[PDB]
């Protein structure tokens, strides 16, 4: 404990219509059609992302995902002002800072350009560590201890709120450890 | 608000004949009779009865609209456009006066408006047959999307009330398809150097 | 916006290269090299002049859209979608970067963004090409109308600007034919036994 | 003929408030062609938003009248009266009982009465120039070739209840306009 625990809450109002928020608002599972929902302006209306309810503006903070054996997610930080209507590549210079897996076995960092990740294990559970002042968020295999990947030295202007992103219709859930 | 729409097609399993037997997304339909043997099938108002017939869950009441089926290897079929309203208890005849409008594969043949009296002289077999409405002018027509050549328009009709994708099978095991809208690269990552050949 | 347009394309003559000859319904468009040989042409901004490009007069700046190409007559061809803002005087690559989403035949290979590093491994000869737009998206996609099967997505791109179907003839003297919308019998006297087998 | 002379020629002007966007009315309003698209016009409630027509500005409500138009060698025209009370949105058949009293030709050489089912008229000659007698009591209107005076076509089941406007329509982008002749 270097690093605040945050609490992180999924916010329906910002969920994808595509995307189904659980009761406790910790799971995330995606749907066979679109929710017929408001597109309200807090709303991702074309990635099938959901922000947290909370954002960050200073300090250390650290959340678990729990990904199972799910094929394809991607999760992460972005900016309070990043764009949610029409795709927007998901890079630093657009305001995400992510990484993830698609297709059951290919890990990448969401990054300008896209890099593969060697990893030795593939994490059931995967935990995400911000430091707003010095400016660095990592991902770690939250069961082995083993390190995914860093942001350095970035120059955050805006709140940092957590995002979760799926494409795939699976059974496995994205859940947030309480 | 004169824009062709390329209309996305999923079938009403609530309309369809109990030997329809619907593929779970609903984009494809085979006739297998009697496979509710020994079953008891609630006869909800929706379904067709005696009709080996099917509807798409979309609903028209203004515009253009087209979409497009895949009939290869099928000896006996119907495509076409309905009202909502359409009698679907007992042996309706499937002519424009009780709003169905339609071609048909039948012994052979094709035939509009399901009449022995309209054989069509096709010089092919169709494959992938268009379905285009326009609503205000009355009109339903038939392509072969071989060639996108016209095949058929029907009398043009006063429609009055919502109509709906109409599709009916006279045959067994002999599946049709219908075609998705195309959607590019829809919830799918896109490679940096592009996707291709995707499935 | 829900909705998949299927565009009418009809070709816009003031884009046109001078060297490509325009049917008269403006749907089809064969190159014709130095056909304006002894002539003085007349400056027009919006005319591509250092390749034969011609753009279809519809420009989109939102939404789902897509219309079909004949190109079985024809092994030197771009298709596509541009920026309206693209350079038509000088030449450029026709790639993202310069605001162009090409299928291309070149050398009887079919290059994806017009790039000899992007050569698609197709089995077949193209027929006829389905361009599908989605502007949300940054979504130019190709298909095989043949199978309607997908060909190539582009790279995902921020369009900004609104876009315009794109064409264009290389080494090549055959025709490309863009495939009207569907129209059943619009204009056309529809007796009350219906309208067999209408040609136009 | 003594009959003849009991038709008051009507005046009959063109009413671009009723012409279906892809009719162009010429400047005299006599006259109608088809441009190669739709103009960018508004849908007001007496335009023709679907079917290729346009009515005069007067309509008939009493008497007997007659007018002549020019349809030279065009290949494609139907005219007739409609009442005011046609539906003027969307497709409707243009027949009696929808009230229309139109006849006319399509594909260059078949000649029709526009009624429920449609018939093909006999023409020993193609019109150049058609007279167009309307005696509103009898609900007659009755189709001539204005040139050698012989007889194309009868309605006897006109409405008697209804404002009548003549009405034309053309689906065709050819050379000759079709024209009504000025009283004179
Ligand atoms: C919702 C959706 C289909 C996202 C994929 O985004 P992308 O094609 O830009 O790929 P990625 O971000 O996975 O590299
Ligand atoms: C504008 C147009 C395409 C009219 C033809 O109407 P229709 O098909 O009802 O035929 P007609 O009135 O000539 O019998």
């Amino acid at each position: 404990a270097l690093f605040k625990p945050a609490d992180v809450i999924l916010d329906p109002k910002t969920a994808n219509p595509i995307l189904l928020v659980s009761e406790d608002q910790r799971s995330v599972q995606r749907a066979k059609e679109p929710q017929d929902l408001p597109d309200n302006p807090e709303r991702f209306n074309w990635h099938y992302c959901v922000l947290g309810c909370e954002s960050f503006i200073s300090g250390r903070h650290y959340w678990e995902v729990e990904v199972g054996d799910r094929k394809e997610w991607h999760i992460g930080v972005c900016s309070k002002n990043v764009q949610r209507k029409g795709w927007v590549k998901m890079t630093p210079e657009n305001g995400f800072w992510t990484m993830g897996l698609t297709d059951g076995n290919k890990y990448r960092t969401l990054t300008e350009p896209r890099t593969n990740l060697k990893l030795p294990k593939p994490p059931k559970k995967v935990g995400v560590f911000l430091d707003y002042e010095t400016g660095d968020i990592s991902f770690y295999n939250a069961v082995d201890g083993s390190h995914i990947h860093t942001f350095l030295d970035v120059s955050f202007s805006e709140a940092l709120y957590p995002v979760f992103r799926i494409l795939t219709l699976e059974p496995t859930a994205l859940t947030i450890c309480p | 608000r004169t824009f062709l729409h390329a209309v996305d097609v999923v079938l009403d399993p609530d309309t369809a004949h109990p030997d329809l037997f619907l593929s779970e997304d609903r984009r494809s339909v085979r006739r297998c009779p009697f496979r509710h043997l020994g079953e008891s099938v609630p006869d909800n108002p929706e379904r067709f009865d005696s009709q080996p017939c099917v509807l798409g869950r979309e609903s028209f009441a203004s515009g253009k609209h087209y979409w497009e089926v895949e009939v290869e290897n099928v000896i006996e079929w119907t495509v076409g456009v309905c009202r909502d309203s359409v009698e679907r208890k007992g042996e309706v005849l499937l002519i424009p006066q009780n709003g169905f409008w339609t071609l048909e594969m039948h012994k052979g043949q094709y035939r509009a408006v399901s009449s022995p009296d309209r054989i069509l002289p096709l010089k092919e077999s169709l494959c992938r047959v268009g379905v285009f409405l326009d609503y205000e002018a009355g009109d339903v027509s038939f392509y072969n999307m071989r060639d996108r050549s016209h095949i058929y328009t029907c009398p043009r009709s006063a429609f009055s009330v919502p109509v709906r994708p109409f599709f009916r099978l006279g045959c067994e095991d002999s599946p049709i398809f219908i075609c998705p809208a195309l959607t590019g690269a829809n919830g799918v990552t896109v490679p940096e150097e592009g996707l291709t050949l995707h499935r």
